[PDB]
C-alpha cells in the first residue's frame, strides 16, 4: 500500500470532517466579508 | 422436431428429444402454458439433451411436458411500427394495445461488424451540461457510460439526457431498460407520452421502448439488452439512420448470467461472477457500434457494485466505452449535482485537434487545480486554513469556484430542487471556466455559483445574495 | 420400500449395486442357479462383434439400444429376469459396464455355494501328491459346508517356501519375507 | 454418475416386473430423508414449486425436479418423516389463504393460525409466487403514508406503493419505526375517509417467539390489532417456512391491493429470508456463491419487493406499501446482501447505531436517508416547512465540529436536531408535526435553551391538542397552511413561548 | 468408422466441445469442426477430448464430425505482413487481399536457450524523454508498462511505434526496428482508430497490428500474443530487430482463466490456473538478443498490464513483475496534475539500467537521475517552500524544472539528440533562473531553435554518440546565447 493525494478526505475519519468543517468556516466568513463588499460597492456605484 | 422436458431446476430446464437436436441459442415453447413460455437452449449434454434457460417463470412445468423447437433464435418484431411500443424480451408486446403488427423479424443473435466495417471519425456532441462537455466530451456515434453506485444520479442524468438530446434528435431512438425498477419504466413510459415523444394516437413516435425489468427470471433479464440492441441494430442498418441507444442498467446483464451460471455447470471465476463474464460481455457491447452504413450513439447507466469500480463487471465494461462519466458518492454527498467525478471522467476525444486547442486547455486547467486542491486539503487537515500561503488560499478558493460551478439544475430534476432546468451550450461553459481559472471573479462568494447555468447567471445571483443580504 | 433380501458377500459401486438387486430378485422365486446360467450366456453374447461395437457407440439412440437387446433376449428365450435387468442396464445407460456386473453376481453366486476361494504362490511348479496333501490341510482351514477353490500361481520374485491366501487369512512362508525379517532383526 | 434412484431396492422393483402395481404418477417413496429435505422416487406428474404432502400429514414442496427423484422441502421437522414413506400430491401450487379475515390474526407463513383463536375462515387462497403489476396498471406514487415519525414524516416522505428500506445495525430502532408506522394507522382506520384506511402486515421473520408475543402484545395494547395480520415465521421454524414468509405476506397484501385498499407489509429482517434460502439451497446440492449464498439471491428479493406497487384507477386504485428491514453488520452497508436490496428498493432510513448513543433517537442518519420518490408522496403542509427545515440542516450538517451569522446557524441547527427527537410506540399526527416543526424552523425556540425543547414540544403538543384543534383540524382537512391558519399558529406559539420560559 | 483420424461430438456448450474418438489426436492439435469451424485440442482425456473453439460454439451442434488436421497451430510469417492487420492465426481483417507468405512458423516454440544470448546493450528509443533518460530500454529487453485505466500506456506503446520511423526511413539497417502491435480484448473501434493514428504518421509500412478484439471467441485472445511473438521471432532469427506490444497481458489470462474454468481445470488463486504463470513466463521469455553467431537480431517486449486501483500485488501483475526486466509504473494522480506522461519515476525501474544508454544520454541522464532523486526526498515541503534553507530550496527548485522538462505530447517523440540537448540545457543549470510555468514554453523554443540553425551540431551528437567536450562548448555557447535572448 501506499499514500494517495486527499485521502484525508476520502477515509472520511473524524480528520475528514474536521477538514470539511474547518474549511467551511473560513469560506462562511470570507463570503460574509465578500457580500459585505458587493453590497457597499453597489451603493456606492449607483452614484 | 418435438422434445419432452427432463428436468427443472430453478430457471434451468434440461429438455430430452428425439427427432433432431436444436442447435444452440434456438428458441423452444413450452406446450400447455397459459402464457408464451419460451426456453433458449444454452448446451448440449450428449444423449439428446439440451440444457435451456426458461425466459419465464418455471412454475407449473411438469417432467415430460412437450417443447416444439421453433427452429431459430428468438425472433423479434422490427420495423417502424415498434416505434412507441413496449416489448418483452421475446418481443410480445406489454403495453395492451394490440400485436406489434411488421413486416420485419429480427434474431436477437447476430455476429458484431468486421473491422473492415467501422468508422473513424469523432465529433464531439453537446449535451448542455457543463461538466460533461467540459472535462469528458461526448462524441456522435460513440458508446458512452454512466459509472455509478446505488442512488447516485444515472437514472435522472440518464432521463436528463433523454430529455435534452432524444428530443432534439433527428433519428430515432430506442430505451432498453435491463432488470431495474418497474416503478421507473414506467415513469419513463408516461413522461415520454406526456411530453410528445410517444404518440398514442398517430404513427409520429421516436422511442422503441424495451423492458426486462428487475421481476423478470434471469433467463429474462440477461436477453433483454440483445433485445433493444436487435431494434437499434435495425434502424441503423435498414432505415440508414442515426440512432441513439439507452440502456439502463448493463450491470443487470452480467448480474443474470451470474445467477444462472452456477445451476448451468460451470466453476464459478474469481468473485462469483461467471467464467465468461468478458466474452458474455463484449459478444454484446461489440454490436453497439457506429459503422459505415450507420451510427448508434449508445448511452449505457451502469452499476458499480458497493461503488467499487475495480469489481470485474465495471472493470471489464470500462474498455467496452468510448467515453465515461464516474458519477461519485463524494461528490453527491456536497449536494454538488450532477455527482460526476472531474478526475475520474475520461474521453477519447479530449485532444486539442478534435476539440480545440483552447477547450483543452481549459479541461486541463480545470482538472489541474482540482487535483491541486485535493494535494491541499491534507495540509488543511493538520494546520488549518489560515496558515496557508497566499498563493494556495487562491487556489482552495477558486477550486471551490470551481467545484460548484460544475454543478447544475436539470429540467427533470425540477421534483427535487425546485430550480429551473438549464442548457449551458458549450461556449458558455468553456467562457465561464475560463473567467473563473484567470481570477476574474474572486470577488463573488463561491455559493453564487451553486447550481446555475451560464456564468451571467452566477453573477445575477451573486447581486441577489448581496441585495438580499 | 421392499425387504430386498441381502446377498451373502456385499459388493460396492455400480456393478455390486445392480448385482445386488438381481441377486435379492433371483433369490425370491429361488431362481438363482437359472439365473446365473443366462447371465453366462449374455456374457458370451455381448462378446459378439458386431453388439460390441454397437453398444459402444453413445450416438445410436439408446431406444435402439433397448430394442436390440430386447430382440436380443427374445430370440434366446431369457427368464424375465435377465430380459429386464437388461433392459434396465440399458435403459440406464450401464450397459457398458456389464461384464463387471455380471462378474460380480459370479462372485456373489461363489460365496453363496461355500466355494470359498485360496491361492497359492510358488517360485515353481508342485508335484501332485504334493499340492493334492496341500488341498488336503488347506481344507481344514474352512468350516462345514465350505468347499476349496484353490488357485495355483508361480513367480520367481519369491526365492523358497510359498504364500498362501485363504479368503482373508493370508500366510506368507516365501523365503524372501524370512531373508528380509532376519536381516532386519540381525541389523536392528 | 450414480443417479441417486439408482439404489438396489429401486433397481429390484424394475427387475422382477412389480413396479406397475404401485401408482408413480400421483404418488412417490422417499428415497432418502435428512437435514430437512427428502428426495422422493415417483410423482412424474408433479409440478414445479408444487406443494406435496407426506404420510403423516407434514407438507411439502417439490422444488427440485431432476431427471429420476424429486427435492422435496418439507415445511416442518423431518423427525417423522422415514424412507420408503408415501408422499402424495395435492395439485396446486403453493398458496396461501387470504382475505380480511386473517386481520388481527396471528397467523403461521402457511396461513395457519398460532394465536389459539381458532381456524382463520378466509374464503379465497393465492399462489404465493405470482408475477408483479407490469408497466401499465401502476401510476405514480402520489398519497402519503403518514407514518408517524418527525424525522421520517419530514426528510424522508414516504408515500403509497413505495418500497423503503429501513437498514441499520443490530438494535438500533428498526422494529420500533415498524411499530411506529403501524401503530400510527390507527387514527386513519378508526375513521369514516375509506380511501385513507391502511392495513397492516407484520412478516416476522427469524426471529424469536418472545419477540413477536411482546410485539403482538404492544398491538394489542394500542388495539392496532383488529387491522392488523402478523405472519410468523420465527427461528424455530424450518427453513422453508421462514424462506416462504415473505411471500405469504406479500399475498396477504396483494389481496388488498388488488381490491382498492391500501396495504402496508414489513419484512423483517430480510436478511433472515435469505439465510433460510441459502440453508435451503445448500441442502438440495446446489451450488454456492457469494459467502455461500445461492446465485440467485438478487432475485429472491426482487421478486418480493416488485410486488409492492400503486394500481392505477382502471385496476381498483389500490396500493401496496413495502418497508424490508435490512440488519448490516458493522455499519458494513457495503455487504452482499444490503448491497443487493439497496438496489431494489426506492429509497433508504438509514439507522446509525452512533447517532443512537449520541443522543439522537429515532437515529435516522439523515443526508444518507433518501426518498427516491421525494416531496411528490408529501402534504403541502408538510411541504411548506420540510423545505426550510431540510435546507437548514443541510447547512448546519456541515459546519457541525466547531461569528454571529454562523453561531446562530449551529443554534437553530441543534435547535432543528432536539426537535427530531422523538418517543417510543408514541406517534404522531401530521398536523402535529407541522405544528411544532413550524414553531421550532420560524425562530420561536431560537433562544430556549437546547435542553428544554425536549420538554417545550411536549408541553406545546398538549396546550394545542387541548385549546387549539380547531386550528389542528383546519390544517389537516385543508392540507395547506393557509394565511390565517399560518397567523394563528404564530399567535399560539408566540403565546405559548411567552408564558412557558 | 473411423474413431482414430476422426472422431464426433459428445457434447458442446460455452465453447469446449467434448469429442469422442479422435484417439491419434495430439495435445495442442488444430482439429476441424464440420461446420468450417476450426479448434485447438486441449483435454486429452481417456474417455474424451476437450476442444476450445476458434469461434461460435452456434455452428457445433451434437454429433457432429471433427477431422484432425495434424498440426499444431502455426501462423505466417515473413516482411509480408508489414503494414497488414492479422487476426490472432494470420488471416487478414483489414479486407486488402490474401496475405500471401510463403513461410509459417508454430506458436508455441520454445525461447533460446542460455548460451544463443548475449547482454542487452544497444538502446531502443521510445522517443519519449522520461523513459530514454530515466527508465531506458535496451533492445532485448522485456520492460513491463503497468498502470491504472486511461494512465496513457496505449499512449507509452504508439509513441514507441511512431518514433522508429526516423530510424526506418534511413539507409543504416542495424538501427531499423519493425513493430508487432498486438491487441487483446480490445473493441473493434479502437483499433479502427488506432491504426488509422499509425498511419497518419506513416508508421504503419513497418508494422504488424494482431487483433483479438472483445467478440473473439476466448482462444483467439489466449492465442494472439503467441501468433504475434512468433512473426517476430521471425524477424529475430534473420538479422533483424523487433518490437513487440502486448496489449494487454492481463486479458490474455483472463481468457486462459475462462478457457480452464470451463475445461474444469482446479481454480487456484483468483480462478486463475496453474499455468498462468507458466503461460506468461513462456511467452516473455522469446524477447531476446541473439549474439552474432545466430544472425545478432533481437526482439524486445513491452507487455502492457492494468493494474486495479495501483494494486500491483494481485495475481497477474506479480506474475508479469516477475518475468521481466523493469517496469515503468504510470500513476494517475500524477496525470491529473499536469505530469503527462504520468511516469512515476520513483516506482519506475529497468534492471538492464543505463548499459542500454547512448553515451551521451548517460552521460546526461547520469545525473539527471540524482538530481530527481533529491528533488523526490524533499518533495513534501514544496508546499511550505519558504522556512527552509537555501539547500532544500535549491534542490525543490532543480526539481521542479527538471520535471517540468520531461513533460511531453500524444505523438511527438524526440530524437535522441534533441532529447540530450534539451536535458543537458535543464541540468547543467541554464533554466533555474525561469518561472517553472514558462519552461515548456522555453523548450518548445529552443528545441525548434536548435533545430533550425544548428543541425550540424545534432548530426555530430548523433553520429559520434557522445559529447565531445568541443561539442560541449558549442551547446554550452548555443543554450546561453539563446536563454539570453527569451
Ligand atoms: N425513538 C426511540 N427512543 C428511545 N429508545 C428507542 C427508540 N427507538 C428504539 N429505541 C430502543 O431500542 C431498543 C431496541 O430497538 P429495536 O428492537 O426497535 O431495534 P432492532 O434493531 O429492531 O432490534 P433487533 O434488530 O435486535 O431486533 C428498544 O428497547 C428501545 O428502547
Ligand atoms: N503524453 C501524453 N500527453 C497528453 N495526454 C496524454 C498522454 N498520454 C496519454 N494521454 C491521454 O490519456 C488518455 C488515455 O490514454 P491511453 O489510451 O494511452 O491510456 P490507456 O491506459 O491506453 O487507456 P485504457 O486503459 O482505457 O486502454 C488519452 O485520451 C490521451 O489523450
Ligand atoms: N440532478 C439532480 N438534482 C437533485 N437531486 C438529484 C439529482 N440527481 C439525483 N438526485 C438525487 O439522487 C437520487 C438518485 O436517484 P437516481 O439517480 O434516480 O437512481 P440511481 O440510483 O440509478 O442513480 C435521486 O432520487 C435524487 O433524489
Ligand atoms: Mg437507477
Ligand atoms: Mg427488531
Ligand atoms: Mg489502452
Amino acid at each position: 500500500v501506499r499514500s494517495s493525494a486527499g485521502a484525508v478526505r476520502d477515509a472520511g475519519g473524524a480528520f475528514g470532517k474536521r477538514e470539511q468543517a474547518e474549511e467551511e468556516r473560513y469560506f462562511r466568513a470570507r463570503a460574509k466579508e465578500q457580500l459585505a463588499a458587493l453590497k457597499k460597492h453597489h451603493e456606492n456605484e449607483i452614484s | 422436431t418435438t422434445g419432452r422436458i427432463v428436468a427443472v431446476i430453478g430457471a434451468v430446464v434440461d429438455v430430452q428429444f428425439d427427432e433432431g437436436l436444436p442447435p444452440i441459442l434456438n428458441a423452444l415453447e413450452v406446450q400447455g402454458r397459459e402464457t408464451r413460455l419460451v426456453l433458449e437452449v444454452a448446451q448440449h449434454l450428449g444423449e439428446s439433451t439440451v440444457r435451456t434457460i426458461a425466459m419465464d417463470g418455471t412454475e407449473g412445468l411438469v417432467r415430460g411436458q412437450k417443447v416444439l423447437d421453433s427452429g431459430a433464435p428468438i425472433r423479434i418484431p422490427v420495423g417502424p411500427e415498434t416505434l412507441g411500443r413496449i416489448m418483452n424480451v421475446i418481443g410480445e408486446p406489454i403495453d395492451e394495445r394490440g400485436p406489434i403488427k411488421t413486416k420485419q423479424f429480427a434474431a436477437i443473435h447476430a455476429e458484431a461488424p468486421e473491422f473492415v466495417e467501422m468508422s473513424v471519425e469523432q465529433e464531439i456532441l453537446v449535451t448542455g451540461i457543463k461538466v460533461v462537455d467540459l472535462l469528458a466530451p461526448y462524441a456522435k456515434g460513440g458508446k458512452i457510460g454512466l459509472f455509478g453506485g446505488a442512488g447516485v444520479g444515472k437514472t435522472v442524468l440518464i432521463m436528463e439526457l433523454i430529455n435534452n438530446v432524444a428530443k432534439a434528435h433527428g433519428g430515432y431512438s430506442v430505451f432498453a431498460g435491463v432488470g431495474e425498477r418497474t416503478r421507473e419504466g414506467n415513469d419513463l413510459y408516461h413522461e415520454m407520452i406526456e411530453s410528445g415523444v410517444i404518440n398514442l394516437k398517430d404513427a409520429t413516435s421516436k422511442v422503441a421502448l424495451v423492458y426486462g425489468q428487475m421481476n423478470e427470471p434471469p433467463g429474462a433479464r440477461a436477453r433483454v439488452a440483445l433485445t433493444g440492441l436487435t431494434v437499434a441494430e435495425y434502424f441503423r442498418d435498414q432505415e440508414g439512420q442515426d440512432v441513439l441507444l439507452f440502456i439502463d442498467n448493463i450491470f443487470r446483464f452480467t448480474q443474470a448470467g451470474s445467477e444462472v451460471s452456477a445451476l448451468l455447470g460451470r466453476i464459478p471465476s474469481a468473485v462469483g461472477y461467471q467464467p465468461t463474464l468478458a466474452t458474455d460481455m463484449g459478444t454484446m457491447q461489440e454490436r453497439i457500434t457506429t459503422t459505415k452504413k450507420g451510427s448508434i450513439t449508445s448511452v449505457q447507466a451502469i452499476y458499480v457494485p458497493a461503488d467499487d469500480l475495480t469489481d470485474p463487471a465495471p472493470a471489464t465494461t470500462f474498455a467496452h466505452l468510448d467515453a465515461t462519466t464516474v458519477l461519485s458518492r463524494a461528490i453527491a454527498e456536497l449536494g454538488i449535482y450532477p455527482a460526476v467525478d472531474p478526475l475520474d471522467s475520461t474521453s477519447r476525444i479530449m485532444d486539442p485537434n478534435i476539440v480545440g486547442s483552447e477547450h483543452y486547455d481549459v479541461a486541463r486547467g480545470v482538472q489541474k487545480i482540482l487535483q491541486d486542491y485535493k494535494s491541499l486539503q491534507d495540509i488543511i487537515a493538520i494546520l488549518g486554513m489560515d496558515e496557508l500561503s497566499e498563493e494556495d488560499k487562491l487556489t482552495v478558493s477558486r477550486a471551490r469556484k470551481i467545484q460548484r460551478f460544475l454543478s447544475q439544475p436539470f429540467q427533470v430534476a425540477e421534483v427535487f430542487t425546485g430550480h429551473l432546468g438549464k442548457l449551458v451550450p458549450l461556449k458558455e461553459t468553456i467562457k465561464g471556466f475560463q473567467q473563473i481559472l484567470a481570477g476574474e471573479y474572486d470577488h463573488l462568494p463561491e455559493q453564487a455559483f451553486y447550481m446555475v447555468g451560464p456564468i451571467e447567471e452566477a453573477v445575477a445571483k451573486a447581486d441577489k445574495l448581496a441585495e438580499e443580504h | 420400500f421392499a425387504k430386498l433380501v441381502r446377498p451373502p458377500v456385499q459388493i460396492y459401486g455400480i456393478e455390486g449395486r445392480y448385482a445386488t438387486a438381481l441377486y435379492s430378485a433371483a433369490s425370491k422365486q429361488n431362481k438363482l442357479e437359472q439365473v446365473e446360467k443366462e447371465l453366462l450366456r449374455v456374457g458370451q453374447i455381448l462378446k459378439e462383434p458386431k453388439m460390441a461395437a454397437s453398444l459402444l457407440n453413445p450416438y445410436v439412440k439408446r431406444s435402439v439400444k433397448v430394442k436390440s437387446l430386447s430382440d436380443m433376449t427374445a430370440k434366446e428365450k431369457f427368464s424375465p429376469l435377465t430380459s429386464n435387468l437388461i433392459n434396465l442396464l440399458a435403459e440406464n445407460g450401464r450397459l457398458t459396464n456389464t461384464p463387471a456386473v455380471i462378474s460380480a453376481f459370479s462372485t456373489m453366486m461363489s460365496v453363496h455355494r461355500g466355494e470359498v476361494p485360496c491361492t497359492v504362490t510358488t517360485a515353481s511348479a508342485l508335484d501332485e501328491a504334493t499340492l493334492t496333501e496341500l488341498k488336503t490341510v488347506l481344507k481344514s482351514f474352512l468350516s462345514k459346508g465350505q468347499v476349496l477353490k484353490l488357485e495355483v500361481k508361480i513367480d520367481p520374485s519369491i526365492m523358497g517356501g510359498m504364500i498362501v491366501r485363504i479368503g482373508e487369512k493370508y500366510v506368507d512362508m516365501s523365503a524372501k519375507t524370512k531373508i528380509q525379517k532376519l536381516s532386519r532383526a540381525m541389523r536392528e | 454418475k450414480t443417479g441417486t434412484a439408482e439404489v438396489s431396492s429401486i433397481l429390484e422393483e424394475r427387475i422382477l416386473g412389480a413396479d406397475t402395481s404401485v401408482d408413480l404418477e400421483e404418488t412417490g417413496r422417499v428415497l432418502s430423508i435428512g437435514d430437512g429435505i427428502a428426495r422422493v422416487h415417483g410423482l412424474r406428474n408433479v409440478q414445479a414449486e408444487e406443494m406435496v404432502e407426506f404420510s403423516s400429514g407434514l407438507k411439502g414442496m417439490s422444488l427440485n425436479l431432476e431427471p429420476d427423484n424429486v427435492g422435496v422441502v418439507v415445511f416442518g421437522n423431518d423427525k417423522l418423516i422415514k424412507e420408503g414413506d408415501i408422499v402424495k400430491r395435492t395439485g396446486a401450487i403453493v398458496d396461501v389463504p387470504v382475505g380480511e379475515e386473517l386481520l388481527g390474526r396471528v397467523v403461521d407463513a402457511l396461513g395457519n393460525a398460532i394465536d389459539g383463536k381458532g381456524p382463520i375462515g378466509s374464503k379465497a387462497r393465492r399462489r404465493v409466487g405470482l408475477k408483479a403489476p407490469g408497466i401499465i396498471p401502476r401510476i405514480s406514487v402520489r398519497e402519503p403514508m403518514q407514518t408517524g415519525i418527525k424525522a421520517v414524516d419530514s426528510l424522508v416522505p414516504i408515500g403509497r406503493g413505495q418500497r423503503e428500506l429501513i437498514i441499520g445495525d443490530r438494535q438500533t430502532g428498526k422494529t420500533s419505526i415498524a411499530i411506529d408506522t403501524i401503530i400510527n394507522q390507527k387514527r386513519f382506520n378508526d375513521g369514516t375517509d375509506e380511501k385513507k384506511k391502511l392495513y397492516c402486515i407484520y412478516v416476522a421473520i427469524g426471529q424469536k417467539r418472545s419477540t413477536v408475543a411482546q410485539l403482538v402484545k404492544r398491538l394489542t395494547d394500542a388495539d392496532a390489532m383488529k387491522y392488523t395480520i402478523v405472519v410468523s415465521a420465527t427461528a424455530s421454524d424450518a427453513a422453508p417456512l421462514q424462506y416462504l414468509a415473505p411471500y405469504s405476506g406479500c399475498s396477504m397484501g396483494e389481496y388488498f391491493r388488488d381490491n382498492g385498499k391500501h396495504a402496508l407489509i414489513i419484512y423483517d429482517d430480510l436478511s433472515k429470508q435469505a439465510v433460510a434460502y441459502r440453508q435451503m439451497s445448500l441442502l438440495l446440492r446446489r451450488p454456492p456463491g457469494r459467502e455461500a449464498y445461492p446465485g440467485d439471491v438478487f432475485y429472491l428479493h426482487s421478486r418480493l419487493l416488485e410486488r409492492a406497487a400503486k394500481m392505477n384507477d382502471a385496476f381498483g386504485g389500490g396500493s401496496l406499501t413495502a418497508l424490508p428491514v435490512i440488519e448490516t453488520q458493522a455499519g458494513d452497508v457495503s455487504a452482499y446482501i444490503p448491497t443487493n436490496v439497496i438496489s431494489i428498493t426506492d429509497g433508504q432510513i438509514f439507522l446509525e447505531t452512533e447517532l443512537f448513543y449520541k443522543g439522537i433517537r429515532p437515529a435516522i442518519n439523515v443526508g444518507l436517508s433518501v426518498s427516491r420518490v421525494g416531496s411528490a408522496a408529501q402534504t403541502r403542509a408538510m411541504k411548506q416547512v420540510a423545505g426550510t427545515m431540510k435546507l437548514e440542516l443541510a447547512q448546519y450538517r456541515e459546519v457541525a465540529a466547531f461569528d454571529a451569522a454562523t453561531q446562530q446557524l449551529l443554534s437553530r441547527g441543534v435547535r432543528l436536531t432536539e426537535l427530531l427527537k422523538q418517543g417510543q410506540y408514541s406517534p404522531m399526527a401530521i398536523e402535529e408535526q407541522v405544528a411544532v416543526i413550524y414553531a421550532g424552523v420560524r425562530g420561536y425556540l431560537d433562544k430556549l435553551e437546547p435542553s428544554k425543547i425536549t420538554k417545550f414540544e411536549n408541553a406545546f403538543l398538549s396546550h394545542v391538542i387541548s385549546q387549539h384543534q380547531a386550528l389542528l383540524g383546519k390544517i389537516r382537512t385543508d392540507g395547506k397552511i393557509s394565511e390565517e391558519s399560518d397567523a394563528k399558529l404564530k399567535e399560539i406559539v408566540t403565546n405559548f413561548l411567552a408564558g412557558f420560559e
